[PDB]
RNA sequence: GGAGGUCAACAUCAAGAACUGUGGGCGCCUAUAGAACUUAUAACGAACAUGGUUCUUGCCUUUUACCAGAACCAUCCGGGUGUUGUCUCCAUCCAUAUUUUUUGGAACUUUUC
């Protein structure tokens, strides 16, 4: 159990995360969890209207994760 | 195509998995892998292969009923009849295999079998050359030596991740039959010994990197190998992870708990030799020592297995074979640890790129092929190269270059050969293949007759691609030849069958230099004894069937001084005065070193390409260079180092510019021969003192005119600044038992040199370390007087490692001191001696 | 336990899943958390077909099993 | 359990999926997981509209897997 | 049926891939014979003796004697296997209600074709 997932390479690195609700943000990758809770930094919404932010994303919730730039 | 895979699919001896998802596997860059086996003599390696080869492989064809059941170890790749018969193995044999692992994920791993032999450590250069990373395979008695530390500096300084094999484990518990509370302290000890003279990175049976196994029995571990399989079942898996931390070093349990203090209660012992060592003592003893009723209660009690009466019925050494094959499992640990130790990122543009420029551009659509090795297989020359970029297909025109004229980096430039075919290697067999795709090594028909030795392919459809390129750089072999025979054949009439056959010998022996003397005769330089007779052999009878004549075993010597000139045109208008000097010991040794600059390292004169700013630093840093002669670095020669020096260089240094080239030209040409005996100069260093130039220069000073009269001017330098013959010497590694000592003592008095550098007491065995030096002119038999007055006990092996020539005895240049024919030269000139028997030779 | 479920081992099936769609195939492996595996499998969302290959189902997405053929040879 | 070493021995093909989403994502696959996380590369999504689109890197949740779509020589595997 | 038979008879006898011929069974498989290549002549026997011919060493130029090398053939003492008839003895896979599966984000409504 708990296998601590691969997010090494993604760590310091802007993201496009999608989440549950159709709802999706980019961030920094600060840290990770067992469970895949996720610590994101410089937090943009995309309603498309993108508001600014500043967050820990829940586990559970979690669709996926990309990368923008290569 | 097909009927040629038909007929060819028969021979192969079939297999488990099949070539089909072994063959799919291949497109991934990622899947796949590349691994080179090395290791000092009789370490295993070659029947670790074999080990793999039969997991995988149901028939076997060539098993006889005896060797299958235990006694006589198997071997596969030694294909040849030379090595079989000699007994060690000496050329490179591949195998391909699809493996499982751990995870259950399967991958297809190209394997080689390098020789350990010390001679034939051009072999294992070759094998680098193409590995992402090595296997090091040493023996548990052994322990460490010279050659490991050779191999491993080598194999990182090339940037080769490095896992480690203690092998023949069975042998420490019954040859020597230790304790386990020893037992554990010497492994650790060899542990301890790797890890010094690696640097940046430490081991530990806890990360992986280092694997226990009987190669002769039949069996191989990690520690994480071993939990999973029996520890795991009886625990929570969340905790067992752990377990493994708590397994090596300082860590005891006593009763559910386990606390790092020393053994407080009454019995105690360390975890590894609880859950490991202790009951695989119990296996060995329990056994042969225990009544075979008793032992089947054990296997279905602690293991689940269950054996027949069969079984039984064999003999200890056999039936020991059988139940460790039986409870330890195909060699998967070792197939998993290898696995997950490397990563493709890290190495992979430092090997690249030090083979080649950093570059790098036009990645990816290009085919790219290094080819290394070639092989004497039962039909033709194969060539063996690994895939750098793109594909191969039956049939392709390939362009193909070789690296001295790539030393040299359009139309006339480009050679092509078609690829007729591709094979994927197998020990005994070759696997018919379509298609080669990147990552992947393969054996290639018909590409040969563009190189001899080392060559670097590839498809170019781009100018500009084209122009980035770099050629792959000339491989650099661990040791120089030095050891030196004159051949002629029987029978004059018969020597163009004998040239050919010379040239086919530079093809398959990387480390074989062929030249030809005015009188016809063949110098041939090989590294040692056993490798010039391997050479011989195969000459005279697999190639040549011409019987030929063989002389008495030389050497290369080299030519010196320690410490003004005047010089005259053939067409008086050039004056030349060229100062020779003694160059630093220091300074030399880090000529010798072939590197980088890398570290603190003192920068390797190659490197000159760099501002000569940063080299002179260097030159200053290291030496307290004089800051005028560290600027006037020219170059190096083909070996040591050429200094401007005068007021002329400011009067007219545009003239002399002019003039640079055919200088430097010369000067190689000059320095690679030798006013004594026309052998190479050492320790060198030359500074120009005068240069008168021709009034008008009406097209005067012509090549034709400076370049031999610089040649002669450093002649007659050398000469006065009285001039040395150097010998080189080789490494003496022997092993012996303690009271052999005086015996090895005395050899070494006899032999010439009588030198030995040191004495180490083998910790954990009833054996010496004995380090010496030998002249190698003085060495001829040396190995077998070793042998015969030790009465088979102890050994030895000699390798060239640091190139030093010392200097030969006597003056250079006295008349007086020779006395007769067929004597053996007085000690006090060793130098006048060697020159006139040369002398005589060069004419 | 899992008696029951080895027993199925290559057999043809019929598995509804929670979305309706339902797959149909060989059995070739199974799990604690009723993880299948099939080979040549069919979905008929309903007058419909595709051919998908061997497809690995979660248990989440599971709801009933049922053989449709006996064992083959 | 084998349905999930199925999974890790199709590394380096190319694999069909489909989430809770209702979407169905094709490409290369790098790494997986016990979980069922996975990493892909040159992704090619279809949607319930049919909306095509390319996605660089992603990386998922295996609770969010329904159902995988996998090369027909991984029957042959062994169990 | 079984073991053992110091009982015999009759066959063969290193192993392996590949060519040709014959026979049987439904292009494939099995058996037998011949030729070529490999292993190391790993050994049919962890033993090893005599003789014939042809050459090359010593000889009285003679032997029913030899000296000590070579090649080619033979004999002799043994061994294995199958088969057939006999003989004696004996029987006829772990247990988790709190984020990646099994203690639910479900429930419900409406429009379009
Ligand atoms: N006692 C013992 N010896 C072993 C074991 N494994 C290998 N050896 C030794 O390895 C030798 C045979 O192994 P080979 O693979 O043929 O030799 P090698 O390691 O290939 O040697 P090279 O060909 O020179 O590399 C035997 O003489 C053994 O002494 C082991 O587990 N126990």
């Amino acid at each position: 159990m708990v296998s601590t997932p691969e997010l090494k390479k993604y760590m310091d690195k802007k993201i496009l995360l999608n989440i549950n609700g159709s709802r999706k943000v980019a961030g920094i990758l600060r840290g990770y969890d067992i469970f895949l809770n996720v610590v994101l930094d410089d937090a943009m919404e995309i309603n498309a209207n993108n508001h600014q932010l500043g967050t820990v994303i829940r586990g559970n919730s979690i669709i996926s994760l990309e990368a923008l730039d290569a | 195509e097909h009927t040629i895979f038909t007929q060819l699919k028969k021979n192969i001896p079939k297999t488990r998995y099949n070539r089909d998802y072994m063959l799919s596997m291949a497109n991934i860059p990622e899947r796949i892998i590349n691994v080179g086996v090395i290791g000092p003599l009789h370490s295993g390696k070659t029947s670790l292969m074999d080990l793999l080869v039969i997991d995988s492989h149901k028939r076997i064809p060539d098993m006889s009923k005896n060797v299958e059941l235990g006694w006589k170890p198997l071997r596969y790749l030694d294909n040849l009849k030379q090595e079989i018969d000699r007994g060690l193995s000496i050329k490179l044999n591949g195998s391909t295999l699809l493996c499982t692992d751990l995870e259950s994920k399967s991958r297809m791993i190209n394997f080689l079998d390098a020789p350990g032999h010390v001679n034939f450590m051009d072999e294992t250069a070759v094998a680098l050359a193409a590995s992402d990373l090595v296997l090091i395979v040493i023996d548990v008695v052994e322990g460490v030596t010279f050659v490991v530390e050779q191999l491993i500096k080598q194999s990182i300084k090339n940037n080769v991740a490095m896992c480690f094999v203690i092998n023949k484990l069975d042998r420490l518990i019954l040859d020597l039959k230790l304790p386990p509370m020893d037992a554990y302290l010497k492994l650790n000890h060899i542990i301890a010994n790797i890890n010094s003279f690696t640097k940046g990175n430490v081991f530990s049976p806890i990360d992986n990197n280092i694997i226990f196994a009987s190669t002769k029995l039949g069996f191989t571990f990690t520690i994480k190998e071993f939990v999973s399989y029996y520890y795991a079942h009886s625990i929570p898996s969340s905790k067992i992870d752990d377990f493994t931390t708590r397994l090596w070093g300082s860590v005891y349990y006593h009763k559910g708990n386990f606390r790092t203090k020393p053994f407080e209660n009454v019995e105690k012992y360390p975890t590894f030799v609880e859950f490991i060592l202790i009951p695989l003592y119990k296996i060995f003893s329990y056994a042969l020592s225990m009544e075979k009723d008793k032992l089947k209660n054990l296997l279905r009690s602690n293991f689940r297995v269950n054996l027949s009466q069969e079984a039984l019925q064999y003999d200890p050494q056999p039936f020991l074979k059988h139940v460790l094959q039986l409870i330890f499992r195909q060699q998967t640990g070792l197939v998993d640890a290898i696995t997950r130790c490397y990563q493709p990122f890290e190495l992979f543009d430092n090997k690249t790129a030090h083979l080649s420029i950093p570059g790098k551009s036009t990645p990816e659509g290009t085919l790219w092929a290094h080819v290394l090795k070639t092989v004497d297989y039962g039909g033709a020359e194969w060539s063996l190269v690994r895939i750098y970029s793109g594909l191969l297909k039956r049939g392709d025109t390939v362009r193909i270059l070789d690296t001295s004229q790539s030393e040299s980096r359009e139309d006339d430039e480009t050679p092509s050969c078609e690829v007729e075919e591709i094979g994927l290697l197998g020990g005994r067999y070759v696997y018919p293949v379509h298609e080669a795709h990147k990552g992947q090594i393969v054996l290639i028909k018909g590409i040969s007759s563009a190189y001899i030795k080392s060559a670097t392919l590839y498809s170019v459809k781009s100018k500009e691609d084209m122009k980035q390129l770099k050629f792959f750089k000339p491989l650099d072999y661990i040791t120089e030849a030095v050891f030196k025979i004159v051949l002629q054949p029987l029978l004059p009439r018969e020597l163009p069958k004998l040239l050919d056959a010379l040239n086919k010998i530079s093809k398959y022996y990387p480390g074989v230099i062929i030249k030809v003397e005015e009188s016809g005769e063949h110098v041939i330089l090989g590294n040692g004894e056993l490798y010039m007779d391997c050479l011989l052999y195969d000459l005279r009878a697999s190639y040549a069937k011409i019987e030929i004549k063989i002389s008495d075993p030389l050497t290369v010597f080299s030519e010196s001084c320690s410490n003004s000139r005047l010089g005259e045109e053939n067409l008086p208008g050039l004056s030349i005065s060229v100062a020779a000097e003694p160059m630093d010991s220091k300074m030399i040794q880090d000529l010798s070193r072939n590197t980088l600059g890398k570290g603190q390292n003192c920068l390797d004169i190659d490197g000159i390409m760099d501002n000569p700013r940063k080299l002179s630093k260097i030159l200053r840093t290291e030496y307290g260079w004089d800051s005028l002669a560290s600027r006037n670095v020219w170059s190096f020669y083909n070996g040591n180092v050429l200094i401007n020096d005068t007021l002329p260089d400011e009067i007219s240094p545009e003239l002399l510019s002019k003039y640079k080239e055919q200088i430097i030209q010369g000067f190689y040409w000059a320095v690679k021969e030798g006013p004594l005996a026309e052998e190479p100069i050492y320790g060198v260093q030359y500074k120009l003192l005068s240069i008168s130039v021709p009034s008008d220069v009406n097209i005067d000073v012509m090549k034709s005119q400076i370049i031999p009269l610089m040649k002669k001017a450093c002649y007659v330098g050398l000469l006065t600044a009285i001039p040395i013959l150097l010998e080189p010497i080789y490494e003496v590694d022997i092993t012996v038992h303690a009271p052999l000592l005086p015996i090895v003592e005395e050899l070494m008095k006899k032999r010439r040199g009588s030198r030995i550098y040191k004495t180490i007491k083998v910790a954990g065995t009833p054996l010496l370390e004995v380090r010496g030096q030998v002249p190698v002119i003085e060495s001829a038999g040396f190995e077998t007087d070793l042998r015969l007055s030790t009465n088979g006990l102890g050994m030895c092996q000699l390798y060239f490692w640091h190139k030093i020539w010392r200097k030969v005895p006597g003056d250079v240049l006295d008349k007086d001191a020779f006395i007769p024919k067929l004597k053996p030269a007085p000690i006090n000139s060793l130098s006048r001696d060697f020159v006139m028997k040369t002398r005589r030779r060069k004419g | 336990h899992s008696s029951r479920l080895a027993n199925l081992i290559d057999y043809k099936l019929r598995v509804l899943t929670q979305d309706g769609r339902v797959y149909i195939g060989q059995l070739m492996a199974f799990d604690k958390h009723m993880n299948l595996v099939l080979n040549e499998c069919i979905e008929e969302r309903v007058v419909e077909k595709r051919v998908l290959g061997l497809t690995i189902l979660r248990g989440e997405q599971i709801l009933s099993t049922v053989v449709e053929d006996k064992p083959l040879l | 359990g084998i349905p999930v070493k199925l999974l890790n021995e199709a590394q380096g093909h190319i694999v069909s999926l489909e989430l809770t989403t209702g979407a169905t994502y094709r490409g290369k696959l790098v790494e997986s997981e016990d979980s069922m996380n996975v990493q892909l590369r040159d992704v090619i999504a279809t949607e319930p509209q049919g909306a095509v689109t390319h996605m660089d890197q992603i990386f998922v949740r295996g609770s969010q897997i329904k159902f995988i779509v996998v090369p027909d020589l991984l029957k042959n595997a062994p169990l």
